[PDB]
């Protein structure tokens, strides 16, 4: 009776998205931004739209190695560029240092950083579902959800010739939610938006008759 | 002066843990009161929706949610019956205590299964509604099912009826038998459509969080 | 297709400051990383200068530092190079340049615009 | 009887200006013939009363608002007609497209007379109809009641949003079971809708 | 810096036949090389880069292989369009640096 | 006999932790009184700084600062305007309050504009300041301008005057019409200028530090 | 509203300056001295400047790496030469241990040091604005403001091939500001003198006409 | 009518001789002529005393001082003139060189005679002038008041410091607004000043 | 559309079968 709760439903933490910064082959850049996006999979997205206004502290935790699950030591640093500031240009973009930006340097011998993001919202709450435009791309979008970018790079001088693969965890905290919606049937096309194929699935799997049962 | 365990620097995906604040000193915007919270999915799971007991082949959409009644110039024939397990695939996947049973591996709790009258105003007849304990077969004909459970619904008195199913634990069968002829005055359509409505009672539980199949 | 176009070089006596600028077409000019290259009547080619995608980041070897200055405007497609106080060495013809980052291969090349420091 | 929908009546947030006196008033929308192939409607307001009435010339020239609904939809046949309609009131309600790409601005904000259903099983909007129940709802059913009414508070993330952007929910009228009539009776049956909205404010003329 | 040296200020072939480039590298420089076309008043285009990878739209016949400090670069099949001289490159680190340049020389 | 959680080793660059004194036993040099301590940057929007109205093209400098008023031979004209954005680029740049500013993201409240008349003392006119609430375009001619908001200002007997403008949020409009020619006795100069001061009111509000653009 | 106080205003830690040992390549010197200078980037400079007089204690930290972003264990010693102390002459000079000169000895292995730096002016506060001569080129200077040099070198004992790059990062506690200053429109020019171009830059942006707005 | 500089008002810091007696009386330096082209004058104090009155006997034979000055500043002219001045004491005040390298020593430390400003816009300090109103300030509207008046306590690190170094502070009067009048009027509004030190100490013969 | 915007009342059949409407004033013009 204790695991019905919304509290306990949205606990565990889980995998939010795979990001990676390859500067060692043909794509040399040398770092990465990675948009916080929760409804990433289409499996943490359906239980989210299951309520409509929802109110919640993030914590993430980045676990990374390189190509071999071998993990030398050799620095990262984690960038948080909160919503509204700039993005960095290029690898050595004087916005990597700034002030304002949290950054969090850790080697990869160390066990996986860890963080606490606060609610960002300017609104009480998040939407899920917004109708009516921000002001037909604009349709049915939130301004206001941003979360910030996570930006990445190996501070090792240059060219490593090290692609360092990374995963990207999270779980919400003292999460609210707000009235309830039903559960999509329907697949999902695009990220955005709710479009649905043509072709319809039934929600049930036929039977032969009314009446035969097994 | 300290020792550390075996478990040091694992890290385990339910954690439970704290973490540094990334902002200090940053303001949330302040909480202002939303109509309509609800706290925990067991009050879903007692609320009543629309089941689909039709659900054949080629029965095309929403179409598939009632079941038809006619008069079939035949007085005991077996209009529908369908299973009641919520979880296992089948009729109760269109409700709601279907899907968000299909998040848990055991349920368990007794359920409420609600029955309306689509017809006209002026019909009148008897359906006989039969239950059936999960370790039997589905009865032969009346006279086998009226010795069980069962409460006789008749249409010009009585248009919603409600059915209590004594128990589950994570099987059953309801069964709809025609009792009487379906009985209509001049100029009147002579079928109807009866729609069911399936929900949880208060005692429903469930347990031990599991990802589904649906998608 | 793509056009790297340059202007301004030509005859100088030393001491002077002279501007080329690269215009360019076909192609996203605020996406690219841009650079300067000079060629040495020897072939011996060398770096200039550099300068990132959105102006984040220039770059200066130790030869030309503080002596030039680069710069780009994203709405006009222009590249700007600001070159002062020419000796005797600064004589060479420049190409303009693009990359993807710092560490890419150069791409493309302008037909390029010698420069020469005389009396 | 009456549903309040999420057990609260609407209310005033303790200088916004409180019209009160005429646009309390009943708006009575014109009547959808509701036929034996028909399926489905919705409205989406506060759209529907930006045209309309005194309070169209509120919504229009404010800035911001908040307010809330009391809405009655009745249903007249004669007791030779069967059939069975489904009354729903769904915060929040966001349409989607077919493919074979976002909907028309018509399907968006119909206005004061309202849509067909593409897809009534889906509600279009994706999620299926059985479970569209969660939402305060009543059953107009013929041979029993023939009147639905619905309190609806006002449900949004900021205490006030503008009437031209921001449709703060809608409202569907499906007949989940098709009408059937004997030969000679009246072949359309009418449905009519009144709205009153309460507690309205408006600022920022 | 780092000054990247090229063995041949020459080197003679004919049409048909094979050569093949060196560069040599004054510390390690890891994969990181370039190697540049530039045919006779032109400007150099852009061939191989980044050890064996080649640039989109070169010809299969140009290829190139290395690590480390000792690089390569490979022509399969000589012909007439491929006399100019060559380069090659460090991008390892900045300030980026040129090789001293090879020219082909067809006899025939 | 502890363990360590999966965040040990990270240098995290918002620490607020603590740190070894590098020179135990060391005394800093003590305080004493120094007049004018501000505690917190939400006192110096509070000021009134000489705003730009005039920011043209081939203005020079020193002449940016007021807005010229003539006598124009013409009745009802618009004299100058400017939206109210004080984060916006234009002429807020050059207040205070339109600096620090550019160090938040989000900013709140009510804000006030105090208007100087320069003009000789002998000099006499009517000038018709209006404002335009933020979901509109600025009025066309006077006559849609004084039925909004406003307040007719009167040289001969007050020189100075307060608009305060009811609410910002993270854009509205001020413009300042001729009502009246501007009317002199002999021997006077015919034209004045008017200046203008830029500050916040008590609830003014910042929010989420940000490194700004100006330079 | 808390965070428009001059506490939070001046909070977070940000790079006052990167320095490089360079023991490798063509410089074989094998140490660097690098002066405290908070003034270091333009950026950090137009915050300090609003205030006239401030007193605040500062925590440093060091972030070390080789030039692959690679940090296997070698040994450093960071030391604190206090004001009014001599400078070390050479990697060996004798200056590199005394008594007095605080220092920390911190493999790049382990995470980076941190230490705390008092409050060292003679005068009850800084003064970013001196006016008047200590006693041209004097105009204007505090020789009051010296907060040292933290020089640093690599005690492995002779030519290691392995140049070191380290960054330094700063944060300003328990601050307190007096008399307020306006901030600086124009450009500067040079690091110690408010000397500013000749041509003029507008503070604000034209438009076409006193009337046209957008 | 009166602006104490933030809020205090000069007071002794509880054996250095306290003058009082004759170092209280006002000094009326010369008078400026604001013309129609002039721009901007400055003082810098605890200069302008340094050759005057006994004040001046004080300050160059002691080698440590504190003070705390009230000054006053008036501009007469008739009602046929129109234009106005801002009147600032702006702490720890240092100027700056244009670059096409210091400001020559004529420019640190006027005298009595004080200054013209090279360019008033950005003061020559290279800060703007339309903030400058952030420091204790008054107006002078030449259609209103005819008078300003400013106490400014002492402010510095050290309680003392030397006069002949440190100079505490400065003062700037900025036409911002031109001085017009009709012809025949006279051509000059002269600007005169006053300055009272208040508090004053010494000590170190 | 332009009428229900005045004054009116709704009359239903088959419930109520009479209907009374008071015009608030005439003085010695109007319209139902």
């Amino acid at each position: 009776v204790n695991e019905a709760s919304v509290e306990h439903f949205y606990s565990r933490a889980g995998l939010v998205g795979v990001v990676e910064v390859k500067d060692s082959g043909t794509s040399l850049d040398g770092y990465t931004v990675w948009p916080i996006d929760v409804m990433g999979f289409v499996q943490q997205r359906r239980k989210l739209e299951l309520s409509t206004y929802m109110r919640f502290d993030a914590e993430f935790t980045f676990v990374s190695n390189l190509s071999n699950s071998t993990t030398p030591g050799m620095l990262l640093q984690y960038m948080y560029v909160p919503p509204g500031a700039p993005k960095p240009d290029g690898r050595k973009s004087y916005q990597w240092q700034t002030a304002t930006n949290p950054s969090v340097f850790a080697k990869l011998s160390d066990p996986p950083p860890q963080v606490s993001v606060p609610f960002m919202s300017p609104a009480t709450a998040y939407q899920w579902f917004y109708d009516g435009y921000p002001t037909n791309l604009q349709y049915g979008q939130c301004p206001n959800n941003m979360m910030g970018h996570f930006a990445i790079r190996t501070v090792s001088e240059s060219t490593t010739g090290k692609n360092v693969h990374v995963r990207v965890y999270m779980r919400i905290k003292h999460v609210r939610a707000w009235v309830p919606r039903p559960l999509r049937s329907q697949a999902y096309m695009v990220k955005n938006y709710p479009t649905y194929s043509q072709t319809i699935t039934n929600t049930a799997t036929d039977r032969a008759s009314i009446t035969t049962t097994d | 002066p300290t020792e550390l365990k075996p478990g040091t620097n694992q890290f385990l995906t339910t954690d439970d843990g704290t973490s540094p604040p990334i902002l200090p000193g940053f303001e949330p915007t302040p909480l202002i009161h939303i109509p309509g919270e609800f706290t925990s999915l067991l009050d879903l799971c007692q609320i009543e929706t629309i089941l689909e007991v039709n659900n054949t082949t080629g029965t095309i959409g929403v179409s598939r949610l009632l079941i038809p009644v006619r008069a079939q110039n035949n007085v005991d024939q077996l209009c529908a019956s369908f299973q009641v397990d919520p979880g296992r695939n089948g009729p109760w996947q269109s409700t709601m205590v279907g899907q968000i049973c299909r998040y848990y591996t055991q349920w368990s709790g007794s359920l409420k299964v609600t029955f309306m009258f689509t017809g006209s105003f002026m019909a009148t007849g008897k359906m006989l509604i039969a239950y059936t304990p999960p370790g039997s077969a589905q009865p032969a004909t009346r006279e086998a099912a009226m010795l069980g459970t069962h409460i006789v619904w008749d249409f010009g008195l009585q248009s919603s009826v409600t059915l209590v199913i004594p128990w589950i634990s994570n099987t059953g069968i309801v069964t709809i038998w025609y009792q009487t002829n379906f009985v209509v005055p001049p100029d009147t359509p002579t079928e109807a459509n009866i729609i069911a409505l399936g929900a949880a009672q208060k005692n429903f539980t469930l347990k031990l969080c599991k990802d589904t199949d649906e998608i | 297709e793509v056009q790297l176009v340059e202007s301004g070089g030509g005859l100088v006596k030393p001491g002077g400051s002279l501007k080329l600028s690269c215009a360019a077409s076909g192609f996203a000019f605020s996406t690219y990383d841009m650079s300067w290259v000079r060629q040495t009547p020897e072939k011996r080619l060398e770096l200039v200068a550099h300068i990132s995608s959105g102006g984040g980041y220039i770059y200066y070897p130790d030869t030309v530092k503080g002596r030039f200055t680069i710069s780009r405007d994203n709405a006009k497609n222009t590249l700007y190079l600001q070159m002062s106080s020419l000796k005797s060495e600064d004589t060479a013809m420049y190409y303009c340049t693009r990359q993807k980052g710092l560490y890419y291969g150069f791409d493309y090349w302008g037909q390029g615009t010698t420069l020469t420091v005389s009396s | 009887n009456i549903v309040l929908s999420y057990g609260e009546w609407p209310e005033y947030c303790p200088k916004p200006t409180r019209p009160d006196v005429s646009v309390n008033r009943f708006y009575t929308l014109s009547t959808k013939s509701w036929k034996t192939e028909s399926t489905g409607w919705y409205w989406k307001f506060p759209d529907v009363l930006n045209d309309t009435g005194v309070f169209g010339q509120n919504a229009q020239f404010h800035y911001l608002y908040r307010s809330g609904f009391c809405m009655h939809v009745q249903c007249n046949a004669s007791k030779f007609h069967q059939g069975a309609l489904l009354v729903a009131a769904i915060p929040e309600f966001v349409i989607a497209a077919s493919s074979p790409l976002y909907p028309d601005f018509a399907h968006t904000n119909p206005g004061k007379d309202g849509q067909e259903f593409r897809d009534p099983y889906v509600l279009d909007a994706g999620i299926p109809l059985s479970q569209a129940l969660v939402f305060p709802h009543q059953w107009i059913n013929l041979r029993t009641n023939n009147c639905a009414t619905i309190i609806m508070p006002y449900v949004n993330a900021l205490p006030f949003d503008s009437a031209l952007n921001h449709s703060n929910f809608g409202l569907v009228v499906i007949p989940i079971s098709p009408l059937k009539y004997c030969n000679g009776a009246t072949t359309e049956v009418p449905v009519t809708l009144t709205i009153a909205p309460l507690n309205s404010e408006f600022s920022g003329l | 810096d780092i000054v990247m040296t090229q063995s041949h200020k020459f080197m003679s072939t004919s049409v048909g036949d094979r050569v093949s480039i060196t560069c040599k590298a004054s510390q390690d420089v890891n994969t990181a090389v370039a190697w540049y076309q530039q045919r006779p008043g032109q400007s150099p285009k852009l061939l191989i880069y980044s050890a064996s990878y080649r640039y989109t739209g070169v010809p299969d016949r140009f290829t190139g292989s290395g690590s480390g400090t000792d690089f390569t670069f490979t022509i399969s099949s000589v012909q007439a369009e491929d006399l100019a001289v060559y380069y090659c490159q460090q991008h390892y680190t900045t300030p980026h640096t040129f090789g001293g340049g090879t020219k082909l020389e067809i006899k025939r």
